[PDB]
């Protein structure tokens, strides 16, 4: 149970640690979010 | 003069982690670390 308890602790926490951070790429002028930064490369493969 | 130039540079994010770079407020390289003041020179002229 503890253990259990531990992984899914560290797997919140490495949720948020993951949608924390951003982007900012030479040819992507601005800062992209995780989440629009995605979004972005989503739709970008689908329509290619 | 691009040296004395006080680049103010700002507090982003670096992508891959949660560790946020302070910003640079009017930095000058070539003041700031106090080589125009022992070199008493703003540029670069040599005569041999």
């Amino acid at each position: 149970q503890e253990f259990h308890m531990k992984v899914k602790h560290l797997i919140d926490s490495l949720i948020d640690f993951l949608n924390f951070p951003r982007f900012q790429f030479p040819g992507k002028p601005g800062i992209y979010t995780r989440e629009e930064l995605c979004t972005m490369f989503i739709r970008e493969v689908g329509t290619v | 003069d691009f040296l004395n130039i006080p680049l103010t540079i700002p507090e982003m994010r670096l992508p891959y982690t949660i560790i946020t770079t302070p910003p640079l407020k009017d930095f000058s390289l070539w003041e700031k670390t106090g080589l125009k003041e022992f070199l008493k020179t703003t540029k670069q002229s040599f005569d041999l």
